[PDB]
């Protein structure tokens, strides 16, 4: 409940996220304790824990060794049902003890997520120190090649520094600027941004996320101008934009590997837009565009019983954040 | 078009500007080649682009879905009470040729420091037409005089595949000939207009070394320069009043529409000086003089031609136009 036991226990919590716990005490609370024991430890008094309880009960819940994408709806859904639960703790015991007891039962990619989004909403994470995710996770992280190595480490059972190279070839132009968006640290500004400023927010977990879509806005104006800065140091022109009508013109063969799920697909070079089943048709998107650009060029954004929200104004670029992302 | 008219130019822009825009860059639309503007970019020189045409009945067929909205005209509509079109009859065949036309060119050339002028003629072949006179018999039995509108059109009877056209397939194709507005005496009376004296069309301009000879001689010798002879230069030339024609000959529909000339010039002065070019050019420094909408009365759907024929003012009849090669 001091922040050295706090940080000892993410440390703990997050260790070798791939197995069942190795700590004694983890593994005790997982399997004795009970969410819905005492739910004076809950500002919702359970509400949260009785929902995510529930689907577990009823073997609703992805398995573990599976992948998880946040952009998958319904992975998200089980993810942010911990996250509620995390949220609602009045205390750090209840934090930890929600926290062990769903690491063994959920799937580890929905675990850490909500785990570190538990943390860094809650007053109870204050001082905490989530570990990289590169660390944590990583197979998101790290090419395939060096993976097996790692793995060839382990089976043989000896140490090693292993070297990662940045994927394609030197043929690749698109190569030279690999340092940018394969940066590790990149990688970490973007995914806690995107923590600290989910787009499933809603203000009743406890707070307003201010200027949250005009920050949205220019987080990634600025990934997108600092990324043309590496391509005109290299000796290539600004890269195109995407239209939803138009070939993407580069494709990418990632050669990185989930841990559970095979490896990452890749996308070749100078291809249309397909349909996506389950997802939207290509056409959905361009209307979407549209639709955008009518509110943009109207001055209003349209609500839901058609009378006008005037984006004429300084908060107009947050509206318009909220509503494109 | 947009015109600095418009109440939302930021919604709706300026389609047909750009658009002229557009099919002039066509040429080099990314600015890779260096080339300058093309024609289409210049009023001077839009029309000498095939394109031009096919841009324009683009935006002309926008126009369309508008006029085509309101409910055909009924015969209370059209009909101006106690005038009857009794006939229509030219004075003059309908001949058309080409004859030469000669402008000087020393403006397009470098003069030197004391270096005489040279004369430097372009001579172009220009399409021209006989003189003629429309004899338009009308019977008035109002009770006494009435101002009245004479609007006469050139209407196709069939297309390039041989296929006669219904009233309502012609009246989109018509071009405006004349307009003008006459007092109607009591009774029946044959009204005389030359085609000289069209309001669709002016003459050709009288040169640059002409207009320098008759302002040089005013001014020198105290003669009081008097111009009030010459037109404007907007509206269709007079030599082009008629389409070509071919050397066999072609039938078309000559089409006179006699309107209640007080109705359609109130607010205004009906039997003033309206000048030359009024129909589509309008009238320097004053209202425009109709208060009918532009092309009245074949600007709405004919759907049923029982309704044009039963009204006594409206009245058309086959002429023959032939080219001279
Ligand atoms: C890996 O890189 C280190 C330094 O970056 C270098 O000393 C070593 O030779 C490299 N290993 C291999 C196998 O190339
Ligand atoms: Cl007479
Ligand atoms: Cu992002
Ligand atoms: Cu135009
Ligand atoms: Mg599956
Ligand atoms: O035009
Ligand atoms: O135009």
């Amino acid at each position: 409940s001091s922040t050295a036991h706090k940080q000892q226990n993410i440390n703990h919590l997050l260790d070798k996220i791939y197995e069942d716990t190795k700590y004694p005490d983890l593994q005790e609370i997982a399997k004795n304790f009970n969410p819905l024991g005492d739910t004076s430890m809950y500002n919702d008094q359970g509400a949260a824990a009785e929902v995510l309880m529930k689907e577990l009960n009823d073997h609703r819940l992805l398995e573990q060794h599976h992948w998880y994408s946040l952009f998958n709806a319904r992975q998200r859904e089980e993810a942010l049902m911990l996250f509620a639960v995390l949220n609602q703790c009045k205390v750090w015991h209840c934090f930890r003890n929600n926290a062990a007891y769903f690491r063994e039962q959920m799937n580890e990619g929905e675990f850490v997520y909500a785990l570190y989004v538990g943390v860094i909403h809650s007053k109870l994470g204050d001082g905490i120190v989530l570990p990289p995710l590169y660390e944590i996770t990583p197979h998101m992280f790290t090419n395939s090649e060096v993976i097996d190595k790692a793995y060839s480490a382990k089976m043989t059972q000896k140490a090693g520094t292993f070297n990662v190279s940045f994927t394609g070839t030197k043929k690749n132009k698109e190569q030279r600027v690999a340092y940018f968006g394969e940066d590790i640290g990149m990688n970490i500004h973007h995914v806690t941004w995107h923590m600290d400023f989910p787009f499933w927010w809603q203000d009743s977990y406890g707070n307003h996320l201010d200027r949250k879509g005009e920050l949205f806005f220019w987080v990634h104006h600025q990934l997108t101008a600092r990324f043309d800065f590496e391509r005109l140091s290299n000796w290539l022109d600004p890269v195109d934009e995407l239209h939803w009508d138009r070939i993407i013109r580069e494709g990418f063969a990632p050669l990185t590997s989930y841990k559970y799920g095979g490896e990452f697909p890749v996308r070749p070079d100078n291809i249309h837009f397909e349909d996506v089943d389950g997802v939207a048709h290509v056409h959905d998107m361009e209307i979407t565009e549209n639709r955008i650009y009518e509110a943009i060029d109207h001055g209003y954004i349209t609500a839901t019983d058609g009378h006008t929200i005037d984006i004429r104004q300084p908060k107009g670029i947050e509206l318009l954040g909220d509503i494109i992302e | 078009e947009s015109s600095m008219y418009s109440p939302n130019a930021q919604y709706y822009g300026s389609l047909h500007n750009t658009a002229h825009v557009m099919l002039g860059r066509q040429g080099d639309p990314h600015g890779k080649f260096n080339l300058p503007p093309g024609v289409m970019e210049h009023f001077e020189t839009a029309t000498r682009d095939p394109s031009f045409f096919r841009l324009h009945k683009y935006m002309d067929n926008i126009f369309k879905k508008h006029t085509d909205s309101f409910p055909p005209y009924t015969h209370d509509d059209l009909e101006f009470a106690g005038m009857a079109v009794d006939g229509v009859a030219i004075d003059g065949e309908l001949i058309t040729f080409f004859d030469e036309f000669q402008y000087s060119l020393i403006n397009a050339v470098d003069s030197g420091e004391s270096i005489e002028d040279v004369e430097i003629n372009a001579r172009v072949h220009r399409l021209n037409h006989k003189e003629f006179t429309y004899k338009i018999t009308v019977s008035n039995s109002i009770g006494s005089d009435h101002l009245a509108t004479f609007r006469i059109f050139l209407c196709p009877i069939e297309d390039n595949n041989g296929i006669t056209l219904t009233l309502d397939k012609e009246r989109w194709l018509c071009i405006e000939l004349d307009k003008f507005f006459q007092k109607v005496p009591s009774g029946t009376h044959t009204i005389h207009r030359s085609s000289k004296d069209s309001s669709v069309t002016v003459p050709d301009m009288p040169s640059f070394h002409s207009l320098k000879e008759q302002a040089d001689n005013a001014v020198n010798g105290g003669s009081d320069l008097d111009l009030s002879a010459y037109e404007r230069s907007c509206g269709i030339p007079e030599r082009m009043l008629l389409p070509k024609s071919k050397p066999e000959g072609m039938e078309f529909n000559l089409f006179v529409a006699v309107t209640d000339g007080d109705k359609d010039t109130e607010g205004h002065n009906g039997d003033h000086d309206h000048g030359g070019t009024h129909a589509q050019c309008g009238v320097h420094g004053e209202a425009y003089p109709d208060n009918r909408p532009l092309g009245y009365p074949l600007e709405r759907r004919i759907p049923d031609e029982r309704v044009f024929d039963g009204v006594p003012n409206i009245k058309h009849v086959v002429v023959k136009i032939v080219h001279h090669p």
